[PDB]
């Protein structure tokens, strides 16, 4: 039925997702981390960026 | 046979659970506690945007991040120019009922969406000085959410059918067509690398599609409302989801994991546009309290309040070099804190 | 600087032509019409007439009313409800006839029920707090011609109505079978009963009689309207 | 003694401030809020400001005229403070009597209420309201109208009041009278009492479908402040010339001060009396 071939959809659709390499969570952390502190430098709306190079004027 | 196709998904449940279990094995609040906070932050409004009759629905800015565009409740799409504070462009629709925008980025295509199930097309550089209608989208039937632009000829649609479609502009036809989910999705978000994007439904379950094989490709749950707002992470690895439980989360692709959350015993309202800056240290989130409270993305502390709206914020925006930040509420006024 | 001049010249007329799309917004009144699948909404609309959403608009007198007769939206869903936070009032119309024992939807109840419901729901919620909910009773000849004979009775599904007795308000001028009478004050009554809940003094209701097809259905809108401004009014200024 | 003239000057001086901060007050709240710039709102800043300047520049003067029951300085600035506080005072008239009219408008059409009091046509009232007055208030004055004779009384009157105050002959007084106080207080008391019997009909229709004290208590509130404080003045200086000018100047002292408790007390029967305005200003506080 309609309801069965939806429910095999599903299983197969799990099955698919369980199919997946998985990266543990600290390397995610670590990377995401070091992206952060890397761009930190740059970083425009939180450095005390100087008064007269901001086009806004005001 | 449905009996045993129940077992058979909830053994699989079992197994992708414990899969999961077994890999968070580890967290970063102690790490992000050793790092030093940022400190005390405040800005200022800048410029003040208005003009608008109803509550403004929407907002998005140009790639050259100097001009932007807005629609109204009126039927007004009306693109500004930030810089000057000047209206560049005036367009009135046919449906009354618009909740969405999208700015192309060739710089020349406008598109709009809502209750009427069609998204137009605009061609702003036409031979003639006015701007006309290019092209009509039919074939949804529930409401249109948002609408992202992939490239020139190509365009990304969500709406209130619990189904979302990718369109080719020139054919105009309902190509490679993404269903899922059980409750309607109402956020979008495309992705740097023009291959992936991540939709959110009211179900409280967000769902990873790739554009290329048209199929689901990663979900992820962890909410108790609906979802409201969804932004990407300039890094391509993570992304921010925020809904009406007055909780926002972030999320990683590559873990698949939950991960760290926001809550400040203060707020009870429910968030509903989010979004980062150009390194992601901070993030701006628009809540029902009539103020963007912002937010430190790794210490998850209240560094910096911006308030100065006197009703819901529907809609902010942070320009792509992190320059200014764009604020839009229901009292049709957008303003540009810096 | 020339170019600068164009670019002020251009947002001047921009706000020349937006200030007249103002004064015309400001002018005239939106009203919702939302109503059930059994209802007559179409016979309505074209009679004030002499995609997935519909506008109609029209003036009874010199007032421009436009009628978002919506049928766009994901029916099982809220989520639209709130982008109609400011309309003028809305226009409910569940028409008075049953049929017998019919279901307004597979899994709702009969109609009697399920518009109760309907009604219920659209009057406590949150977001719908300043408007006034106008109901619009049709197909009520149908019904003067199916209790008449009496084989459908009320009663079919419904335990009372056979200890109900008619109060002092029926007044049929027209004095045309007062049989029905009972009845249709009947159904009346448990529509003004919810009301009644969470009636704090923010918003109406106002039930009608309308049978088949009417131009009366114009007017009568008008009315209503022009009402619940007044209170709107008369709260604002400590007079009411 | 010196006492009543020490508790005379403390009594002006707590009028003075009150009627000063008050003003200020719904100035500078009515100035900068975007919920709030109804042009009724508008029509509110402009009595807010007419009766500050009111406050500022005229009061202090005639604060001490009368004290002392002496003038300290004559030549011509007496002109201009006579020609000013006409000129105030026929605003603020003009002012309250405007406000009557768009609720008029407010209530008894309300359906065809922003289709005709847009910010075009109040700012008609504004510039009339301001421009009437001062007109009539510098010629008047000026071009030696007010008495048009009776040069002997005119003259044995301002002296005995201290130097230099304001006299009204006959024809100028009858006319000041049906001009200033008679079309204001009829046009007030036609409409708020229309107001009155539409608000009663609807407050009983109400009563007796979910089975008039508020609107008698504000009705009564505005009425009565207007009332008690013009009537007096107009009514006793429009009598007086028919009755040979026999009147003690302490009357008229008394009369001129109601007036001026007038234009205090006019900022929190319009602003401080309605909810709203409260909650803005808590919400500043
Ligand atoms: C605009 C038409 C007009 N034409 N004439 C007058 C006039 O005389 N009004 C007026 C108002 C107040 C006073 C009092 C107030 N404070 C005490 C002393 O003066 C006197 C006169 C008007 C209005």
């Amino acid at each position: 039925t309609a309801s069965i071939a939806q429910a095999r959809k599903l299983v197969e659709q799990l099955k698919m997702e369980a199919n997946i390499d998985r990266i543990k969570v600290s390397k995610a952390a670590a990377d995401l981390m070091a992206y952060c502190e890397a761009h930190a430098k740059e970083d425009p709306l939180l450095t005390p960026v100087p008064a007269s190079e901001n086009p806004f004027r005001e | 046979e449905l009996d045993q196709l129940r077992q058979e998904a909830e053994q699989l449940k079992n197994q992708i659970r414990d899969a999961r279990k077994a890999c968070a094995d580890a967290t970063l609040s102690q790490i992000t506690n050793n790092i030093d906070p940022v400190g005390r932050i405040q800005m200022r409004t800048r410029r003040t945007l208005r003009g608008h009759l109803a509550k403004i629905y929407a907002m998005h800015w140009g790639t050259d991040s100097r001009l932007l565009v807005s629609a109204s409740q009126d039927g007004k799409l009306i693109i500004w120019d930030s810089y000057t504070t000047n209206k560049v462009h005036a367009i009135p629709l046919r449906s009354s009922w618009v909740m969405t925008c999208a700015y192309a980025p060739s710089g020349n295509y406008v598109a709009c969406g809502g209750l009427d199930n069609i998204c137009s097309i605009y061609n702003l550089k036409t031979r003639e000085g006015n701007v006309r209608v290019s092209r009509e989208l039919a074939g949804h039937t529930g409401y249109l959410s948002c609408c992202r632009f992939l490239d020139d000829n190509q365009i990304v649609t969500s709406s209130g059918d619990t189904t979302c479609a990718l369109w080719d502009i020139e054919t105009g036809q309902q190509t490679t067509t993404f269903t899922g989910h059980t409750g309607d999705v109402m956020s979008l978000s495309l992705a740097p690398d023009t291959r992936l994007f991540v939709s959110g439904a009211c179900d409280a379950s967000a769902k990873l599609w790739d554009v290329r094989e048209g199929m689901c490709r990663q979900t992820f749950t962890g909410h108790e409302s609906d979802i409201n707002a969804i932004c990407f992470f300039p890094n391509g690895n993570a992304f921010a989801t925020g809904s009406d439980d007055a909780t926002c989360r972030l999320f990683d692709l590559r873990a698949d994991q939950e991960l760290m959350t926001y809550s400040h015993d203060n707020i009870i309202c429910g968030i509903t546009s989010v979004s980062f800056s150009k390194s992601g240290r901070l993030l701006l989130a628009g809540y029902d309290d009539f103020n963007c409270n912002v937010w430190d993305a790794l210490k998850a502390d209240r560094a910096g309040v911006l308030a100065g709206h006197d009703n819901r914020v529907s809609c902010l925006g942070v320009t792509d070099d992190g320059m200014a930040v764009a604020t839009g509420s229901w009292d049709s006024f957008l303003k540009i804190w810096n | 600087r020339n170019e600068e001049k164009a670019q002020r010249e251009a947002n001047k007329k921009i706000e020349k032509q937006l200030q007249k799309d103002k004064q015309v917004y400001r002018a005239t009144h939106r009203l919702l019409l939302l109503g059930a699948g059994e209802s007559g909404k179409n016979t309505i609309v074209k009679q004030m007439r002499i995609s997935g959403i519909f506008e109609t608009k029209f003036q009874v007198d010199k007032v421009n009313f436009h009628m978002f007769d919506v049928g766009a939206q994901r029916d099982e869903r809220r989520k639209w409800i709130q982008c109609f936070n400011d309309v003028t009032a809305i226009i409910f119309v569940v028409a008075s006839s049953s049929y017998n024992m019919v279901i307004r939807e597979d899994n709702q109840t009969n109609r009697l029920q399920a518009a109760l419901k309907l009604f219920d729901s659209i009057w406590n919620n949150k977001w719908l707090r300043d408007t006034s909910v106008i109901l619009f009773l049709n197909k009520q000849d149908l019904l003067a011609e199916k209790v008449l004979a009496g084989k459908s009775k009320i009663e079919d599904y419904f335990p009372e109505f056979a200890r109900y007795t008619t109060p002092e308000d029926a007044t049929p001028e027209p004095g045309e079978d007062p049989r029905v009478t009972r009845a249709k004050y009947f159904i009346r009554d448990e529509f003004l009963r919810i009301s009644t809940a969470s009636g704090d003094g923010r918003h109406y209701c106002y039930p009608h009689f309308t049978c088949s097809v009417d131009t009366e259905n114009i007017r009568r809108v008008f009315n209503d309207c022009r009402d619940i401004i007044q209170r709107m009014h008369l709260r604002q200024y400590e007079l009411l | 003694s010196n006492d009543v003239r020490a508790s005379l000057y403390s009594l002006m001086v707590l009028i003075i401030l009150t009627t000063l901060v008050g003003n200020l007050i719904v100035i500078v709240s009515i100035s900068h809020f975007k919920q709030l710039h109804t042009p009724t709102n508008w029509l509110i800043h402009s009595m807010a400001t007419v009766d500050f300047l009111l406050g500022c520049l005229v009061m202090p003067y005639s604060m001490v005229r009368s004290a002392e029951h002496c003038w300290y300085f004559g030549e011509v600035f007496c002109k201009i403070h006579t020609s000013t506080d006409i000129m105030l005072s026929s605003a603020s008239i003009f002012h309250l009597s405007f406000i009557s009219i768009d609720r008029y408008y407010a209530v008894c059409d309300p359906l065809r209420y922003k289709a005709k009091m847009n910010i075009l046509v109040i700012c008609v009232m504004i510039f009339i309201s301001w421009s009437v007055p001062a007109v009539f208030a510098f010629g008047m004055i000026f071009l030696e109208l007010n008495f048009k004779g009776a040069e002997e009384i005119y003259y044995k009157h301002v002296h005995c009041r201290g130097g230099c105050s304001v006299f009204f002959s006959k024809i100028s007084g009858v006319l000041t009278f049906m001009t200033s106080f008679y079309i204001p207080g009829s046009i007030m008391l036609c409409v708020y009492y229309r107001i009155y019997l539409i608000a009663k009909e609807q407050a009983r229709l109400i009563s007796d479908a979910n089975q008039e004290r508020k609107a008698v208590k504000t009705l009564g509130i505005v009425m009565g402040v207007f009332l008690i404080c013009w009537c007096p003045f107009f009514i006793c200086t429009v009598m007086d010339p028919f009755l040979h000018y026999i009147i003690p100047p302490t009357l008229n002292d008394v009369l001129i001060w109601f007036g001026y408790l007038n234009s205090t007390f006019n900022p929190m029967v319009y602003a401080f009396f309605y909810p709203w305005f409260r909650k803005a200003l808590k919400m500043m506080l």
